């Protein structure tokens, strides 16, 4: 496409070092989306200096890499769709596009294996996908309000998290006849991130700008801090041995926190909502954030 | 045909999307006016200063299209009742913004959600918007039959779905709406868009929504069963509800994506059109009644005023009343004169309140049916109709019918009558002063004379209808008591309402009334068992009457005379709505009052709570003698 949509929604680094971009048009005549590959991270967000790009029929609420050449997309259209990257890696082609949700698909996550995925929508449902066979294996109506965020466990294929505006945080395990388990009124949970090593630890941000550290087996809320002034949009751990935590909010700021949740870095670089953050696989102190201000920023983390 | 529209939460190209849905056969479209995911900040920088444009341009559609085809939708992130203050204030501003943009566009309706218990601030902001600027827009509150919490799959191991029965808890969705509309002071601009889930709740909570201002029903595509040919259909009990809603002439909204992928989208709609084509065609009564639904008519003056020519004309077309009257005379004659006397005994018949003469012809047809001889007087107060009578008599009836142009209470009769025939009945039997009239006329009935009708009885039943409560409320006029509209009965084809208990007799009158001290004043206490939670808005009035022996007329629904449109029910409102819980008793008191000049009703509710005595002294309404 000759022009990229103003509202940048998601940014994810591939293992080879390339940069994936999801973009939505949330205003103006046409409300749609687009997907982008940037083999030059510093060339973002410039349409002229990109490796590949494609128009989607509707906006992009969430996305993720599926392995190395798959792009899993959570659409406004109420559809989950998979986009297959070219072997030349200059074209981006649709693989499946399945209208199975009844409202905007707001969140996606790929399970540890890479053959199955989980999606959360405003229709209040959560669905489990076979990416190979292009179908819905399981559909779960567990929540009572719209599902904000779903996060697949790092290493277990049957386990994931979900949180919704019904104030519930659900630990899942598709091995149990009753899959969900309620983890305990705090402000509505908005963002989820598993610990990348300790498979029993996760973090969640609320609408009040508070990031909390939870142990699953203990369920007595260990630690919390008032990181942000507004809703916590996302949480991403660094690839580090002892990992750092990137914390993005609607206060148009980024934060980096240690494992005890003390503030290390802060960046006002954005003049609109900070929408995603992705750590470089190559330089582990380099962190890339995209916003609605159409800025693509690269951060040096001490 | 049904009026129906498509719900969407994704519009890429407004022009294309509207085209696609129009081709599908949808009358209108429910779409967002700003992007649903486009959260906007109003207070703190830098997000506050986000460069525009904030949404799509109004130029993309024609004024007409905006007015007729588009229903606006409040952004789902707008949450005026959030626990977070920042979110509260932003949503406030956001709600005004969006609402104003709808008003700016001139949209006919705008959707808003009721999806939790506390909507206090949402109601405030809505209300305030209603009292700012001059606009006509309607507001549809999206509220489901079953709260989403009570539909969730039993899959949370450590927090199971309560499988026990909670009668009130299963009705919680109605209370969400009731609180909201109460806060908004029953605005005529706030209606219900009822969401219908896959599993219908118990019948009682469905009935809760009777009498409510339902403008729309929402059908998610997911609730549709599939048949052996792969087409969308609905369960027998879902069909039931659709038929009910059809009578209420609601608009249908199809929400969600196509889950029957093998066939086009219009298939869902085609099923509704199929169901609409399938309802039983209107009965004789419903052909004449149609167009009068929940329309209020003020108390008229049967004595002090004269009926117009066309009023008579319409009521003369009744397929049953006159046939019934003919039969009642027919039986009476045969009884009064034996076969051997069929030429020696001529019966003197007096039509009291003859109108344009149909009961005169009914008397003539009954004489030739019974092979008996009758002498007719036709007394009428309305000199205008007395024109028609005297023209009928000169051209047709001749000397057999004497036409008398006066009030029966005043006429001095040459001879006394065998039978006095009259039809002076109101919707509440005696509310057109039939007792008073025939009373001052029974002095010229023979000591063994029959009166037709012989007796009549009024019936009352408590009703719930926030719709009709609102109609009455809207009947406030300048230059009178600002609450007088509540202290008078209204003749109305009650339609969008809920009968809360079985009708019970109220007042009865017999004719003739040879009781020594003739008194027409009454006082009656009634107790109505109510077995559902509800809100009381008034009492429906009906009547039954005995013309002669087993020949009768009724507007009492249980025993209603077939096809008889002549009388609609009456409505006695109450000033303030009264909450009634399941198992409670509504106790009402009705007085019939009079002096020498006028006659009126007074009423009050004494249980479960007391109301003010209504129309005391006849300060708001009387019928003049
Ligand atoms: O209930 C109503 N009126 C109360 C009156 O006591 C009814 N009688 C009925 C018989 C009658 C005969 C001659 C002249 C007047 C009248 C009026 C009512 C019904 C209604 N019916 C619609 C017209 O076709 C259905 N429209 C408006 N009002
Ligand atoms: C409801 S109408 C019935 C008219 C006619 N019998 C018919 O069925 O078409 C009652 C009629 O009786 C007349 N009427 C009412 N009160 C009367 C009175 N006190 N004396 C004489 N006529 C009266 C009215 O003028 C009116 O035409």
């Amino acid at each position: 496409p000759a022009c990229m949509e103003r509202q940048l929604e998601a940014a994810r680094y591939r293992s080879d070092g390339a940069l994936l971009l999801g973009a939505s048009s949330l205003s103006g005549r046409c409300w749609a989306g687009s997907l982008w590959l940037f083999k030059d991270p510093c060339a973002a967000p410039n349409e002229g200096f990109c490796s590949a790009g494609v128009q989607t029929e509707a906006g992009v609420a969430d996305l993720t890499w599926v392995g190395e050449r798959g792009i899993l997309v959570a659409s406004d259209s109420g559809a989950v769709e998979l986009w297959e990257l070219d072997e030349n890696e200059t074209l981006i082609v649709s693989k499946f596009c399945k209208y199975e949700h009844d409202d905007i698909v707001s969140t996606v996550s790929v399970l540890s294996s890479g053959t199955q995925a989980v999606s959360g929508s405003k229709d209040i449902c959560i669905k489990v996908w076979d990416l190979a066979q292009q179908v819905v294996l399981s559909s779960y109506r567990a929540h009572a309000a719209q599902v904000t965020c779903v996060a697949a466990s790092p290493h277990k294929d049957s386990v994931f998290l979900s949180c919704s505006e019904d104030n519930r945080i659900l630990l899942w395990d598709t091995r149990c006849p009753k899959p969900a388990s309620q983890i305990g009124p705090g402000y509505l949970p908005t963002s989820l991130a598993w610990h990348p090593q300790q498979s029993e630890v996760f973090v969640f941000g609320d609408e009040n700008g508070t990031v909390s550290l939870v142990d699953t087996k203990s369920t007595s809320c260990v630690l919390s801090s008032a990181v942000h002034s507004q809703c916590v949009t996302g949480l991403v751990f660094s690839p580090h041995s002892v990992p750092f935590l990137a914390s993005l909010s609607e206060d148009c700021s980024l934060a980096v926190l240690d494992s005890s949740l003390s503030e290390l870095f802060r960046s006002q670089a954005h003049r609109d909502f900070v929408r995603d953050a992705t750590w470089s696989p190559l330089n582990h102190s380099l962190l890339t954030t995209v916003g609605w201000d159409h800025q693509v920023v690269h951060h040096v983390v001490p | 045909r049904v009026s129906s529209g498509r719900d969407l939460n994704c519009v890429p190209e407004i022009a294309d999307t509207l085209g696609a849905v129009a081709k599908q056969g949808f009358d209108f479209l429910c779409m967002p006016v700003f992007h649903p995911r486009f959260k906007r900040e109003f207070i703190q920088e830098p997000a506050k200063n986000r460069p525009g444009p904030q949404t799509r341009s109004d130029l993309l559609l024609s004024g007409r299209d905006w007015n007729t085809l588009i229903v606006g939708k409040l952004s789902p992130w707008i949450r005026p009742d959030s626990k977070v203050e920042k979110i509260r204030r932003n949503s406030e501003a956001a709600m005004l913004q969006e609402l104003n943009f709808g008003a700016y566009l001139g949209l006919p309706a705008f959707l808003l959600p009721l999806n939790q218990e506390d909507n206090t601030n949402l109601a405030r902001v809505l209300t305030n918007h209603i009292h700012t600027g001059h606009h006509s827009s309607m507001f549809w509150m999206r509220v489901p039959l079953v709260a989403p919490e009570d539909l969730r799959d039993d899959i949370i191991e450590n927090a199971p779905t309560t499988h026990t029965e909670e009668y009130s808890g299963e009705e919680k969705t109605w209370m969400w709406w009731h609180n909201f509309r109460t806060l908004c002071d029953y605005s005529k601009r706030i209606a219900v868009a009822l969401e219908i889930g896959a599993d219908l709740p118990s019948n009682h909570v469905i009935d809760r929504w009777l009498g409510e201002p339902i403008k729309a029903a929402i059908l998610p595509t997911s609730i549709f069963l599939t048949n052996k040919k792969g087409f969308p259909v609905l369960s027998k009990m879902h069909q039931r509800l659709i038929f009910r809603l059809l009578k209420l002439e609601v608009q249908f909204i199809i929400t969600g994506t196509n889950h029957h992928s093998e066939k086009e989208f219009c298939s869902y709609l085609q099923y509704l059109e199929y169901l609409s084509q399938n309802r039983p065609p209107p009965n004789a009564y419903e052909l004449f009644a149609k167009g009068y639904e929940d329309y209020l008519q003020s108390p008229l003056q049967p004595l002090m005023d004269n009926l117009e020519s066309q009023t008579y004309e319409v009521f003369e077309k009744d397929p049953i009343k006159y046939s019934q009257y003919q039969q009642a005379i027919y039986k009476c004659l045969l009884d009064r004169v034996p076969e051997e006397e069929k030429d020696t005994n001529v019966q003197v018949l007096m039509v009291l309140g003859a109108g344009r003469g149909p009961l005169v012809n009914a008397s003539l047809r009954a004489a030739k049916q019974a092979d008996r001889r009758i002498k007719l007087y036709a007394v009428e107060k309305n000199p205008n109709a007395v024109v028609t009578l005297e023209n009928w008599q000169f051209e047709e009836w001749g000397s057999q019918v004497t036409v008398v142009s006066s009030d029966m209470r005043e006429w001095v009769a040459p001879e006394k009558a065998d039978i006095i025939v009259s039809e002076l009945l109101g919707s509440f039997a005696d509310n057109e002063l039939s007792p008073e009239c025939l009373d001052g006329a029974q002095h010229f009935l023979k000591d063994d004379g029959v009166s037709i009708p012989g007796e009549y009885t009024s019936f009352l039943a408590p009703i719930s209808s926030s719709k009709l409560y609102n109609e009455v409320r809207a009947c406030r006029e300048k230059d009178r008591d600002p609450e007088a509209q509540f202290e008078m009965p209204y003749v109305v084809r009650l339609h969008n309402f809920h009968q809360l208990s079985a009708p019970q007799p109220c007042f009865t009158f017999s004719h003739p009334n040879r009781d020594p001290m003739i008194d027409n004043n009454r006082y009656c206490t009634l107790e109505f068992p109510v077995e559902v939670n509800t809100v009381l808005h008034g009492f429906a009035g009906y009547f039954e009457t005995v013309l002669y022996q087993d020949i009768t007329l009724s507007i009492r629904p249980e025993t209603h005379s077939p096809g008889m449109f002549s009388w609609f029910p009456i409505l006695f409102p109450i000033k303030q709505p009264i909450t009634v819980r399941e198992g409670q008793t509504i106790c009402v008191r009705f007085w019939r009052c009079s002096n020498s000049k006028k006659v009126w009703y007074e009423w009050a509710v004494t249980a479960p709570v007391c109301s003010a005595i209504h129309n005391p002294t006849g300060r708001s309404y009387t019928i003049g003698l």
